[PDB]
């Protein structure tokens, strides 16, 4: 009913977009002050990697349950409860005594639990208020808040820490705006209507689809590399710059760089695939594979330039991020091309789960574990801390090359999978 | 671009057959669409592509092509089919409409009644003099009125108006007004209204003398 | 969904001024069609004015309004606008809007001609330098000049008013038979004038007096004038 | 864009054969087929479609048994063959290029085609 939509849809879209910005502003505030967290709690590289692994595991487990409860109960109540759920906990976790490291890990788990609800439920509301023509534009406006919040995380954390003089203050700002958004959503968002079944046949059919499996494994590789680098880059840059005796501007510059690479990579990928589709019908997997194999080379050069000059490292980071973030708007098309319309709702929900299981659930912890394992076998000094983190961070190009190989294997079966899908659909109806 | 229709008006009785024609000036040769308008309303599309009936229009209408002339046909003239019809054509990058053709009711001839009104005194008090000649309940519409002042013909100082066709008798009425200044009226003595119509055997003239009673 | 088009933005404009109209439509997909403008002078035929396809890249005007008018569209709200500059006395007419096919220049040829299917309702635009005035009344006295066949003719004059309309009645709605009220005429001075007459039996005037009632809302003047021999 | 061809004036009981072609070196293998039509007083509707790889055809309910669509990839052309035409077939006919699988109840939706043509009028006489 447009009669109330004339105000409700605009107000809801704006407030939910700001909610998404606040949602992503609180995942990367800890990555900005990881060095201070380590120096205060007195821990090592093994335990400083749990603070993102626990978050990701909790998000993994708690997303499908909220995705199910979102179509039995009132959605505004759940969104409001989650908002404060992830807010109040974030605020309360800044008073922890020095002897209680594990309590911070528990806090991060609870924050992840709340963010799962928000990020699973909000798109459904923002997509049930609009018709066939303007749903896509509003969804894009919702989605184009990931890079902005991601950069604002580093920038806010570093700036507040430097200005206040105590790292605790980095965790005491976003709850104030969360407590406002969680009240404004109760006012500006109109109520939206809600809504033996077997999903074993869906699984049994999806397992024998080679393109689907290979694309899922490639997405897992992308998640691995993205999580590891996004958590462990700024600390490595700081250590390297300390080694040269030429030095928190690193977080500022990294946030500024990612805020632009996020848009640039997606635009480049979309243009390239639109050009390529008119030459051959294997365009999407080949474009993705070329992107991965061209991003691995520029990723691998950070660890060589960082020993001699910093500006080269920044340029390599720019190019690597730009090429790596050029296959986030293509994989959904590969999924839609070879999966019949009745099995898509399952085939997405499964894939996301897998993308978190083989990907960024255990990657930062693995990097920290390998770093300490290498570190304990040699002398203790800043130079070996730098070289240890550098040598640990070399597993990412290997995984990226594996992802490229999987995209090629997808391009190998793309056409046969399409033909089978068409025969299935025309036999159903 | 200009289409000329033929004729500019016609009359037929209920149950008669009527045709209208549009002749094209330049090269289109089969692309003509027809419209219908009733007094004070928007037009309405009937036929497109010169032979295709629009959706929901009664099938008593039809169209065709002959040489370069486009003709419309109505096989049963109903009481609802008295309106004005137009042609449309877009042979260049421009669109042009025809001039119209009005279909009215057929009746029997009748002579008019002529009345002449001397100016009122209150009119003279404001410095203007107006005289009205009135035709009442005549048919057909075509009639001419000659203005005479002291047996001299006038020209270029009068206006006329016609009522629409009567809803009961299907007749017309006419009102002609001649204007003169106060001094011009006082400079003359005799005024007359001469009328010409098919129903009269000879022109009928009514006369008036200024200042008499 | 039923298709509807509505126009708004008319009124009175002094010579040499400007005015803006709009033809807002709903019920159909706005980007597959074009919008036309047609006008009809008082007592004359139809005339085509302008054109815009929904992409606002196709546009063509007529030879009578080239360089004076301008048309543009707003595809977000389903609304088209027409800007008129330097109006003359010949631009008094009712303006309609209609719907097109979006490619008629390309496939209007030997045998197609498309067609204008759904029309609006029309708004009225006036141009004049005259000011609002009140109508004066001068009755026509019945006599042997208008007496013929047992009945006599009498009537009233409504003169020098602007703008139209004016209503006329007899005995406050008591005498309605035999009444003919002619259309208004635009005099050279810009003021209108009409006459209304009625035929009544000659022997009636000896006992019954007739009064014509004039109502003019824009000037709020009412006159009751009695007609006597 | 795509370029249409064919279409004209036909008597009742006749037949006519329309064609769409891609310009230049574009190939349009990924997917580019489906014929639509529009009438003077109605809305745009789908008439037929064919599939990318196997050659599977689908027609609307009112044209089954009469029209026949075909695809030629060596020349990058699509053909439609129209038989036993009737006065209700007067319209303007379009080609389109989209991405959804060829299936029933997919025809009538035309908000998700990527490429459109300009149309070729067909007039059935009386
Ligand atoms: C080369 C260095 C790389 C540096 C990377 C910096 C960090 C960037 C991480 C960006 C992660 C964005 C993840 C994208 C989308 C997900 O959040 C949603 N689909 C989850 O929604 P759901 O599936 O729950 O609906």
């Amino acid at each position: 009913k447009p009669a109330s939509l004339g105000r409700g849809r605009g107000a809801a879209a704006a407030i939910l977009s700001l909610g998404n910005v606040l949602n992503y502003l609180d995942r990367y505030t800890v990555a900005g002050v990881l060095l201070d967290i380590q120096q205060h709690f007195g821990v090592k590289d093994r335990g400083a990697g749990l603070l993102q692994s626990v978050f990701i595991c909790s998000f993994m487990v708690a997303a499908p349950i909220f995705g199910y409860l979102g179509d039995r109960f009132n959605r505004k109540v759940i969104l409001s409860c989650g908002i404060f759920f992830w807010s109040a906990v974030t605020f309360s976790s800044s008073f922890i005594p020095q002897q209680y490291f594990w309590l911070l890990v528990l806090s991060r788990g609870l924050v992840g639990i709340g963010e799962a609800s928000y990020s699973t439920i909000a798109p459904t509301i923002i997509g049930d208020l609009f018709t066939k023509n303007t749903r896509t534009l509003m969804l894009s406006v919702f989605y184009f808040a990931i890079p902005l919040g991601s950069g604002l995380g580093y920038i806010t954390g570093s700036s507040v820490k430097q200005a206040a003089g105590d790292w605790h203050w980095a965790l005491r700002v976003s709850p104030v705006l969360g407590m406002i958004t969680g009240t404004l959503i109760l006012i500006l968002v109109p109520a939206t209507k809600r809504g033996r079944t077997s999903w074993l046949r869906d699984m049994k059919a999806l397992i024998r689809n080679r393109s689907y499996v290979f694309s899922s494994l490639a997405t897992s590789a992308v998640s691995f590399a993205t999580g590891a680098l996004g958590m462990w880059i700024p600390l490595y840059l700081h250590r390297a710059q300390v080694v040269q005796k030429t030095a928190a501007k690193d977080s500022l510059i990294f946030g500024a760089i990612t805020c632009f690479t996020g848009f640039l990579g997606v635009v480049t990928g979309a243009g390239a695939t639109r050009w390529c589709r008119l030459k051959t019908q294997r365009a999407d997997p080949l474009v993705c594979a070329v992107g991965m194999l061209g991003s691995a080379i520029f990723i691998c050069l950070i660890f060589v330039a960082a020993k001699s000059s910093i500006v080269g490292a920044y340029i390599c980071i720019f190019v690597g991020e730009t090429l790596l973030f050029s296959n986030w708007a293509i994989t959904a098309d590969i999924l839609m091309y070879v999966v019949i319309p009745t099995r898509r709702a399952t085939a997405v929900a499964l894939q996301s789960f897998t993308s978190h299981l083989l990907g960024d659930a255990g990657s930062p912890y693995l990097i920290g574990f390998i770093s300490d394992l290498i570190r304990q076998s040699t002398k203790d000094s800043p130079l070996w801390e730098f070289l240890s983190l550098g040598y640990a961070l070399m597993l990412c190009p290997f995984v990226v090359v594996l992802g490229g190989m999987f995209f090629l294997a997808t391009a190998l079966f793309f056409v046969s999978d399409r033909a089978r899908a068409e025969q299935q659909v025309n036999q159903l109806a | 671009i200009q289409m000329t229709q033929s004729p500019s008006s016609l009359s037929a009785s209920v149950g008669d057959r009527v045709t209208i024609t549009c002749r094209a000036s330049q090269s289109v040769s089969s692309a003509v669409a027809w419209y219908q308008q009733k007094p004070g309303k928007a037009p309405k599309l009937l036929i497109y592509s010169a032979s295709s009936l629009y959706s929901g229009v009664p099938s008593r209408f039809s169209g065709s092509r002959s040489g370069t002339d486009f003709t419309l046909t109505i096989s049963s003239l109903q009481p609802e089919d008295f309106a004005t019809y137009y042609c449309q054509q877009s042979s260049s990058s421009l669109i042009t409409f025809g001039q119209g053709t009005k279909v009215e009711i057929k009746r029997t001839v009748a002579a008019p009644s002529v009345f002449i009104f001397p100016p009122s005194d209150s009119q003279l008090k404001s410095g203007t003099a107006s005289v009205v000649c009135l035709l009442n309940n005549f048919y057909p519409r075509e009639a001419k009125v000659q203005w005479k002042v002291d047996n001299a013909l006038q020209s270029g100082n009068s206006q006329e108006s016609v009522t629409e066709q009567d809803s009961k008798d299907s007749t017309y009425s006419l009102s002609s007004t001649l204007t003169l200044s106060k001094a011009d009226y006082e400079k003359h003595k005799v005024y007359a209204c001469e009328v010409t119509h098919q129903g009269l055997s000879s022109p009928v003239t009514k006369s008036f003398n200024r200042g008499e009673c | 969904s039923e298709v509807q088009l509505v126009e708004s933005g008319g009124g009175l404009v002094q010579p040499g001024g400007s005015l803006r109209l709009s033809c807002a439509a709903s019920g159909f997909n706005f980007s597959y069609y074009s919008i036309h403008w047609v006008r009809q002078a008082p007592g004359k035929g139809l005339e085509w004015v302008a054109y815009i396809s929904s992409s606002s890249s196709y546009t063509s005007y007529a030879d009578s309004v080239k360089g004076r008018f301008t048309i543009s569209a707003d595809t977000s709200k389903n609304t088209a606008y027409l800007q008129m500059n330097s109006l003359r006395a010949e631009d008094t007419a009712v303006y309609y809007c209609a719907r097109g096919y979006q490619y008629w220049q390309y496939h209007a040829s030997w045998y197609w001609n498309g067609g204008l299917d759904y029309w609006g309702q029309g708004t009225l635009v006036t141009v004049s330098s005259a000011s609002t005035k009140g109508p004066s009344v001068f009755p026509l006295a019945p006599s042997s000049k208008s007496t013929s066949g047992g009945t006599a003719a009498l009537g009233c004059l409504v003169k020098d008013y602007f703008p139209e309309p004016v209503t006329v009645s007899w005995n406050s709605g008591a005498l309605t038979s035999g009444v003919h009220t002619f259309p208004a005429v635009l005099q050279s001075s810009g003021l209108y004038s009409l006459s209304s007459v009625v035929t009544v039996p000659s022997s009636s005037l000896g006992t019954q007096t007739y009064i014509c009632n004039v109502n003019h809302k824009p000037s709020n003047t009412k006159v009751d004038k009695k007609v006597e021999p | 864009q795509l370029v249409e061809s064919g279409g004209g004036l036909v008597q009742p009981g006749g037949s006519l054969r329309l064609s769409c072609a891609a310009p230049g070196s574009r190939r349009f293998d990924y997917y580019t087929l489906g014929w639509f039509r529009q009438a003077p007083g109605k809305e745009r509707e789908g008439v037929s479609c064919i599939s990318t790889v196997g050659g599977i055809t689908n027609y609307a309910d009112s044209v089954k048994g009469r029209f026949i669509i075909s695809r030629d990839n060596a020349k990058s052309t699509v053909y439609l063959q129209m038989n036993s035409l009737e006065p209700e077939d007067t319209a303007v006919y379009y080609c389109a290029a989209g991405r959804e699988m060829c299936a029933p109840m997919m025809l009538g939706d035309y908000y998700d085609m990527d490429y459109w043509g300009k149309g070729t009028p067909v007039t059935v006489s009386s």
